[PDB]
């Protein structure tokens, strides 16, 4: 599931005018165009790490698993923290962020630049590994209040209780339990490892961006109707009198294609939050609890669920 | 009852210096009319825009020039109204959705944490839902959430079974646990020890297939009266 | 239009989202009120303004085992607002 999208910012003035003066002049003469968009953008940028603080920011303490990984015969070695590396991230995580990725520079001498997160990635890694620790050690009670510990097969007994399936059925199969679950988590883990178009929606986002500030750069070689596409070349060449004509149209056409790009980011930073609830909503009742609705979190009668970050998204291991 | 009804009373007592108090607790609906506001006079605004014509006022352009410059200034400034007019709509309706959007989860909430009891956790409060109680606010609702939080925890040693009488014993709707000395079945959200009976429990196999399975006994309430 | 802002008297700070000249960098860790970015973010408290790393909450660890279990013995009841 997407969480957050690129925050952007646009510099008018180098935008429509560039390296000139009196160009600067005339566009103080046309309003309080630069003052909407600025605000909007603006707005899309705080409402970014709002959403993420509201997917991931749900547990008020940040716990810590024991140092003996024992539960009662499940691994799961491969969504746990590894100490080795510096970044401190799961296998999966490493995976997910290894699968997700001039023209930089080019963007920013135009006016268009892009803003840094908030949260680093560290953090949201440290978020994920309390929620893990808080769903190991204590099952749902650090949700609805103070974390109680509680051991892991007792867990396991209670929640299939929660689907009908009598404790007794637990007790006398727990190492073919374990077994089905480690061959499982390993079979997901080289599933993402080998398919490459999982992550398409994480892809599609970063890609949809990148498109529209392309577009927008190219904007800038149109001539609308004047004489050329350059103001230094119109203001060189002809009258006052007659050069407002050429720099009013230009002056036009770029405020406009600069308000389509706005409204297409509005547009699209609707959908993004649609989705960054979801996820919210996710969170909330398959991770921090068991949920009774039918495939919401998974096709099958749910047990429960483990998060995990992804580059701009969350992913869920039903 | 007593003791629950004087946390209530209480709760809804501190509930209004909660929200006279901190000023910023209702910062959604004055977000909301911040934003009419601001469009409207930022429309307002725009009528002083020159857009390139010679000046911002009508009637001075047609009284000083000939018809064929009052038409182009004239054009130029319906232009640039005529886009602002529809910058504020599109706008609006972009706003519109997002109020839409808020709007069905109100009613959602309503319908199902008010007019009954929800099992969706982090839905209808912080932990584990009671009631709730709607109240109008300009342009908006506020729900009052009841809910049950556990406090004063205390530790204990628990077991998977019993074994007695080379049976497995499982209990119905509790868990095993014990003080050091003796065992008792307790319900797993509020701590109320009891004896371990047939009642209780029921017996599902031998006890060599389950890992953690404890000796004790299992008090049987029909012997004591058939031996008396 | 003229308020630079030289040097030491105001500090220098090189974080990942710019230049920072006005405030004091600190190694303690504070739910913070302005953020900044890159995970560092700005309060006011001493007297000046102090720049530092956001923290996430306080550090807690469960005694899990084999054969351990807590079990409330009180509650309480809560009474929460949304809007
Ligand atoms: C009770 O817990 C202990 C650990 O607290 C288990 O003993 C082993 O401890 C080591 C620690 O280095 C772990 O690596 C092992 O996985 C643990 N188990 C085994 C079988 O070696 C002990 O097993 C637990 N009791 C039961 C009945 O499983
Ligand atoms: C949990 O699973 C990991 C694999 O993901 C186990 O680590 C493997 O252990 C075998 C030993 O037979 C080695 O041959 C592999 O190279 C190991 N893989 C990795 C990635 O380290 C680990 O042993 C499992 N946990 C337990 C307690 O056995
Ligand atoms: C249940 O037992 C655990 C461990 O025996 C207790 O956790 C300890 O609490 C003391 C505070 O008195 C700390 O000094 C220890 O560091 C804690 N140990 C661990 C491993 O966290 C826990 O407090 C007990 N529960 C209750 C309600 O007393
Ligand atoms: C565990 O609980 C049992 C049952 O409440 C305790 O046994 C009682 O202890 C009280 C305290 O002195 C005595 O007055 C009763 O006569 C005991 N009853 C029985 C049937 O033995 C026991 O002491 C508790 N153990 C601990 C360590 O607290
Ligand atoms: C629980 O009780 C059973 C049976 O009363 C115990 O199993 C016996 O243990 C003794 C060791 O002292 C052996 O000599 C016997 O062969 C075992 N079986 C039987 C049928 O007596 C068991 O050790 C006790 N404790 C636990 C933890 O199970
Ligand atoms: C459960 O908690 C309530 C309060 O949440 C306790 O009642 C308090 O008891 C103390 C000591 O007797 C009094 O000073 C307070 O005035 C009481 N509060 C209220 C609201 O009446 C109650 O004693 C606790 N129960 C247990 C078994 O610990």
């Amino acid at each position: 599931l997407p969480v957050s999208m690129t925050k952007t910012s646009v510099d008018c003035t180098m935008y429509i005018c560039g390296d000139s003066t009196e160009c600067s002049n005339l566009l103080l003469q046309y309003g309080s165009f630069c003052t909407q968009l600025k605000r909007a953008l603006t707005g899309i940028a705080v409402e970014q790490d709002k959403n993420t603080q509201e997917v991931f920011a749900q547990v008020k303490q940040i716990y810590k698993t024991p140092p003996i990984k024992y539960f009662g015969g499940f691994n799961f070695s491969q969504i746990l923290p590894d100490p080795s590396k510096p970044s401190k991230r799961s296998p999966i995580e490493d995976l997910l962020f290894n699968k997700v990725t001039d023209l930089i520079c080019a963007q920013k001498f135009k006016g268009l630049t892009v803003l840094p997160p908030l949260l680093t990635d560290e953090m949201i890694a440290q978020y994920t590994s309390a929620l893990l620790a808080g769903t190991i050690t204590s099952g749902w009670t650090f949700g609805a209040g103070p974390a109680l510990q509680i051991p892991f097969p007792m867990q396991m007994a209670y929640r299939f209780n929660g689907i009908g399936v009598t404790q007794n059925v637990l007790y006398e199969n727990q190492k073919l339990i374990a077994n089905q679950f480690n061959s499982a988590i390993g079979k997901i883990q080289d599933s993402l490892s080998s398919t490459p178009s999982a992550l398409g929606k994480l892809q599609d986002v970063v890609n949809h961006n990148a498109q529209a500030l392309n577009t927008l750069v190219k904007q800038l070689s149109s001539k609308f109707g004047a004489i050329s596409s350059v103001l230094n070349d119109i203001f060189s060449r002809l009258d006052p009198p007659e050069a407002e004509v050429q720099i009013d149209r230009l002056i036009t056409g770029r405020l406009q294609s600069l308000q389509t790009y706005v409204t297409q980011q509005l547009i699209r930073a609707a959908e993004i939050r649609a989705s960054a609830n979801l996820a919210a909503t996710k969170m909330s009742e398959c991770v921090l609890g068991q949920s009774k609705r039918v495939d919401f979190c998974g096709k099958g009668y749910h047990l429960m669920s483990f998060p995990q970050s992804a580059p701009h998204g969350v992913v869920f291991l039903h | 009852q007593k003791l629950i009804a004087n946390q209530f009373n209480s709760a809804i007592g501190k509930i209004q210096d909660s929200l006279s108090s901190t000023p910023s607790a209702l910062g959604k609906l004055q977000d909301v009319v911040n934003h009419n506001a601001q469009a409207l006079n930022t429309l307002v605004k725009q009528l002083s825009s020159k857009f390139g014509a010679i000046s911002s006022v009508l009637n001075d352009i047609f009284s000083r020039l000939d018809p064929p410059e009052a038409e182009v200034q004239i054009d130029r400034l319906i232009t640039g109204r005529l886009q602002s007019l529809q910058t504020y709509v599109t706008q609006q309706l972009i706003r519109a959705a997002e109020i839409r959007a808020s709007a069905n989860l109100a009613a959602t909430k309503m319908s199902e944490c008010v007019l009954g009891q929800s099992k969706r956790v982090d839905f209808c409060g912080k932990g584990y839902h009671l009631m709730s109680f709607p109240q109008s606010a300009p342009h908006g609702v506020v729900f009052l959430h009841v809910t049950y939080v556990p406090a004063q925890e205390k530790n204990f040693t628990t077991a998977p079974a019993i074994c007695h009488d080379g049976k497995a014993h499982f209990p119905r709707e509790g868990v095993f646990v014990s003080n050091g000395t003796h065992w008792f079945v307790t319900q797993r959200n509020f701590y109320e020890p009891q004896i371990i009976t047939t009642d209780n429990t029921f017996v599902s196999g031998n006890c060599d297939v389950v890992i953690g399975i404890v000796n004790n006994t299992v008090y049987d309430p029909l012997q004591p009266e058939l031996d008396s | 239009p003229t308020w630079r802002v030289y040097s030491t008297g105001s500090n220098v700070f090189q974080t990942r989202a710019g230049c920072l000249i006005g405030a004091e960098y600190v190694n303690n860790s504070y739910e913070c009120d302005i953020p900044i970015g890159a995970g560092i973010c700005a309060s006011y408290q001493t007297q000046s303004i102090i720049a530092y790393t956001m923290s996430l909450g306080a550090e807690n660890s469960v005694a899990y085992s084999n054969n351990s279990i807590a079990i409330p013995t009180n509650f309480t009841i809560s009474v929460t607002t949304e809007i």
